[PDB]
């Protein structure tokens, strides 16, 4: 049993998709971190808002 | 009876349906506003 699969593109929007991956995240530390796609680089603390 | 005062709306859903809408309507309950 093998199925080929096919991964079109047509005249058509790419509205419709899909994506993952994680590292134990780092505290009090200069570090440059990427969260679901934003990108930065700082010092991570826990708040209150 | 909208009365007056403020409120807001927080989003609820969105959907990549990608087709145009041109026109709409609405439809009801009745078993034989």
């Amino acid at each position: 049993r093998v199925v080929v699969l096919s991964f079109e593109l047509l005249h058509a929007p790419a509205t419709v998709c899909g994506p993952k991956k994680s590292t134990n995240l780092v505290k009090n530390k200069c570090v440059n971190f990427n969260f679901n796609g934003l990108t930065g680089t700082g010092v991570l603390t826990e708040s209150n808002k | 009876d909208l009365p007056q005062g403020f409120s807001a709306l927080e989003p609820l859903v969105d959907l990549p349906i990608g087709i145009n809408i041109t026109r709409f309507q609405t439809l009801l309950a009745l078993h034989r506003a």
